[PDB]
């Protein structure tokens, strides 16, 4: 993993772009790894890192979500791509177009032989001005749901400690959609959208923390 | 692509306040909209800018407290308000912005990252700060290649604009820089040179416009 | 006293190259990109160069900008008559927290052919004669150099009273224009048999004449 | 800021009024919120209004939460109402310490 | 520290409603603000109290339904409203509160825990309930140690207040309890005793005040 934790290679922190679509039997996390994108947190981080690690692959499949009346590909100064602003490669920062952020209501059927892992997020602004500047509505909400599960997250506004310049945060969540099942995403603000899904696999794959060098 | 159109020329008493509008012909909200003036005999002076998306303002410190730059997202309009007008504020006020587009926009950079070279300008609004009364002009025809024209006499303040056949006639047109009489009033003339044979038919109408006194006058010119 | 410093003037004949310098400091030019503008006043400025050294769209390649340290240059090689205009540099200033402009440089393109003035004279109209006022209009255009003396004549008798005359001023096509207005009582206009507008340009007099009938 | 050699344990709380009158009487705002955060963690709690069973006279409740701030890390507390604030921190230590439930008497 | 100032004297027709204000000179919201009246010839009667912090009211049952005690936090003011006025409501109405402070306040005790001995009182507002018309007074000087004064004649209702040199002169002042003429009208007099030598210079002006008819009159007294 060199400079990258598994979760950072998952989200697509720019310095981790080399790990796109990689497979592993054992993923080695080094103590010198560092994050260098939007400051984020993962509720049950341990569980997300576990299930990805156990899956053994970062194989990603793009999908087109029917986003309507919002702008895509928002970037941040905390996550540069060279000299200009950037963002996590596998996530899609959505914001207002013109002066409205209409409600989003999209679907994605799993019609495939295998399970899909969707990674998505929710944006926590530092101020109400920031909240309304980006999403027009004063109070966002994100709802991601299958037929047998739902997660609705309310974004929380307020200051956190400066990290790479920002008081704001993104919270990462996940959703597994089984074959025959159907993903629906509902939001009127603060949605950090998935650009597709990760393949899920089962087998002997894991992850380990070590600074031992690798040998032939 | 986008064009900016500013509001009409005004005249103000000293002490009073003025608000000029800037209307884009398309969405023009993601980058810094700038206000820049030019007083008679001076170079360009930057007043300040707004970034409509965030509502963020930057003002030249010289104007802090009396300059307010404002924007409304639904009607694609930016406004500039200048209070406590002195005569030094007599100037042409331009609004201008960049034409850049970006597939990946930055939602949290510094203000200055949203300022780019200004390649789309409004036409400019003449604000004249004076105690004198406003007077509209009297329009008279100047009958006659051959040369025909309009006389725009006794008005205040500048400016005045003269088109022909509702903008249709453009070739041969020469409007002249005005005169400053002793009486404080202005006067100007606009001339069209045409073939002398097409005098007997085709109709010439000058469209004289003077916004500070709200005076539109159309005058017909015949031999 | 602008924050950026340009020389106030520059000149050249058609074909030469001129260099317009802009002198700033750490807080502006030494840390920010410089833009250049062109201005033929009464009509809005136009962007020529962005990012210190990129030609904006439709700008001829004879225009070029560059920057080094805390100064910037605009170079116009192969000068042309259309380039006679005002030139401004601008940049962000990190201590002012806003944009600053240079004081401008007036570029004059020299070596135009000497051209005599076209004069067109008009009499008081129907309406104006009716409102108990009389105005003669003398319209002077397309000359060079931009300096003319105007003398008004009544039949043959010179008249200095009631005359207003605008100072000359560059047209689009680089030659100068000017006007002169002789105001009268309508009684003064219907009494003499004719009036005249003499225009002197470079020791050479061009006149036109108008009459009550 | 934690500028110290050791971890800090912060105990804080959130107040759940029994009525909207109580809510606005105390905090003026109709809806409180409390956010406590370090550089790598946040907890935002919305207070909930409504009646609970009488306990020592009250229908109201306080909910207790915790936050550990590591050396070099920084605590920030954000609230527009209902915050039960910490007055400082508890030292954290590691060792053989534990706890036990018993009614056996203590002997010498 | 804090002082309470009540609104001015009023006169009301029976049946009508009255609202008296109490303005603190500082924050005075955490403890019970009390209203207490005194009708002519009666002892003090407690009307009720509010605890501004919680907005909590307690009323004497005798007034339930026509007594409303109210408070506004931003302007540090408490109000008392009494409807359906009978003549028994003719009284002086005081507002009063405690001066206690507490480093540790209780956010949920019983009302009574917020009531403490009243050691800060307003001056009192005379409300007089009558059918009679209001009449302002006529002020005349009473020219002169030596004794000089003001005559305040023919007015209704009580009270009237008389200061000297805008409050400056206080020693020697004796205003007299009024008289009740047969005509229903009142009258009073205020006297200042001064050294008889400083008559020739120093100026005496009585400030006669009568709020129920909104009549301020200043009168100059010379020999
Ligand atoms: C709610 O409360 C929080 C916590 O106080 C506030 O958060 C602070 O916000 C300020 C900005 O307003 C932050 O200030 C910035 O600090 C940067 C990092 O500090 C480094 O350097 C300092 C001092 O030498 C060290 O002690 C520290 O460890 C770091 O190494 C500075 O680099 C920034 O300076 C830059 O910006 C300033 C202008 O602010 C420029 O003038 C400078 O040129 C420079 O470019 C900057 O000052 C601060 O770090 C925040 N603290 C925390 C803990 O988050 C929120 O602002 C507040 N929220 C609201 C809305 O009120
Ligand atoms: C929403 O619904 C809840 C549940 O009903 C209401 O909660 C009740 O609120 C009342 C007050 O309004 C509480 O009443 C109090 O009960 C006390 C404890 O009860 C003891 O004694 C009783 C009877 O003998 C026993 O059965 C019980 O087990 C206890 O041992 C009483 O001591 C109190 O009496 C005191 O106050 C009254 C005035 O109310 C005085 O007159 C007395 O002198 C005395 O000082 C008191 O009556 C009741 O306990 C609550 N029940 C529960 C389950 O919480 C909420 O009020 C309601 N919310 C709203 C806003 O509508
Ligand atoms: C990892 O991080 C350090 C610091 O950025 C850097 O110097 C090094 O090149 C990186 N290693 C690799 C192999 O990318």
């Amino acid at each position: 993993g060199i400079n990258c934790t598994l979760i950072d290679a998952l989200l697509g922190d720019p310095h981790c772009d080399g790990f796109q679509n990689e497979k592993w039997d054992l993923f080695v996390e080094r103590s010198k790894a560092f994050s260098n994108c939007y400051p984020y947190d993962v509720p049950d981080y341990a569980s997300l890192r576990s299930l990805v690690a156990s899956s053994g692959t970062l194989e990603f499949i793009n999908e087109g979500f029917n986003w309507t009346g919002v702008t895509q590909n928002g970037g941040s100064s905390a996550c540069k791509r060279g000299p200009d602003s950037g963002f996590f490669s596998r996530l899609n920062w959505l914001y207002k177009s013109g002066s409205t952020y209409p409600v989003q209501n999209v679907t994605m059927p799993n019609n495939d032989n295998s399970d899909k892992l969707y990674i998505w997020g929710v944006h926590h602004p530092s101020t109400d001005k920031e909240q309304t500047n980006l999403y027009v509505q004063a109070s966002g909400k994100v709802t991601v749901s299958t037929k047998r599960s739902q997660q609705t997250i309310i974004p929380n506004v307020g200051s956190r400690p400066w990290v790479r310049g920002l008081s704001s945060r993104i919270s990462i969540y996940w959703t597994i959609v089984k074959p025959g099942d159907i993903l629906v995403i509902n939001s009127n603000g603060n949605l950090i959208a998935p650009r597709g899904y990760f393949k899920m696999r089962t087998g002997k794959s894991s992850i380990m923390r070590s600074d031992a060098p690798i040998g032939t | 692509e986008v064009q900016l159109v500013e509001s009409g020329a005004e005249v103000k008493k000293p002490g009073s306040s003025v608000k000029v509008s800037c209307r884009a012909s398309g969405t023009f909200y993601k980058y810094a909209i700038n206000w820049v003036r030019q007083a008679p005999g001076q170079g360009l002076e930057w007043m300040g800018g707004i970034i409509p998306f965030f509502g963020t303002t930057n003002y030249a410190q010289k104007f802090q407290g009396r300059l307010t730059i404002t924007a409304d997202g639904s009607t694609n309009t930016a406004y500039m308000q200048l209070d406590s007008l002195r005569s030094e504020d007599t100037a042409v006020y331009y609004c201008a912005g960049p034409s850049i587009t970006e597939s990946h926009y930055c939602l949290d950079c510094a203000a200055k990252d949203y300022y780019y070279g200004l390649d789309v300008w409004g036409q400019g609004t003449t604000v004249t700060v004076s105690s004198a009364s406003t007077k509209g002009p009297s329009v008279f025809p100047l009958a006659p290649t051959a040369a025909l024209g309009c006389l725009v006499k006794d008005y205040f303040p500048e400016p005045v604009t003269v088109s022909w056949n509702s903008g249709a006639l453009t070739s041969g047109v020469h409007t002249f820089p005005a005169v400053l009489q002793s009486s404080g009033l202005y006067s100007l003339s606009s001339v069209v040179t045409v073939p002398s044979s097409s005098l007997g038919t085709q109709t010439y109408i000058c469209n004289v416009n003077h916004k500070p006194s709200n005076t539109k006058v159309d005058k017909r010119v015949e031999p | 006293q602008s924050v950026l410093t340009q020389p106030p003037s520059a000149s050249g004949t058609p074909g030469q190259s001129v260099t317009i310098s802009c002198s700033g400091s750490r807080s502006n030019i030494g840390g920010n990109t410089v833009n250049w503008y062109q201005h033929l006043p009464g009509m809005a400025p136009k962007l020529l160069i962005y990012s210190s050294n990129q030609r904006s769209s439709g700008v001829p390649d004879r225009f070029s900008g560059s920057k080094s340290g805390t100064s910037a240059s605009l170079a116009i090689s192969g000068l042309q008559s259309e380039d006679d205009a005002d030139y401004y540099c601008a940049s962000w200033d990190d201590s002012l927290n806003g944009v600053v402009f240079g004081g401008g440089t007036k570029l004059t393109v020299l070596g135009q052919p000497k051209a005599a003035p076209s004069v067109t004279l008009f009499p008081p109209s129907s309406e104006e004669l009716q409102a108990n006022k009389a105005t003669l209009v003398c319209l002077i255009s397309d000359f060079y150099p931009g300096a003319v003396t105007v003398a008004w004549k009544a039949d043959s008798s010179p008249v200095k009273a009631g005359v207003e005359t605008t100072t000359p001023s560059k047209q689009s096509n680089n030659k100068y224009a000017a006007s002169s207005y002789l105001s009268l009582t309508p009684e003064q206009w219907k009494s003499h048999r004719s009036y005249s507008c003499q225009v002197t340009h470079e020791g050479s007099t061009v006149e036109k004449t108008v009459a009550p009938t």
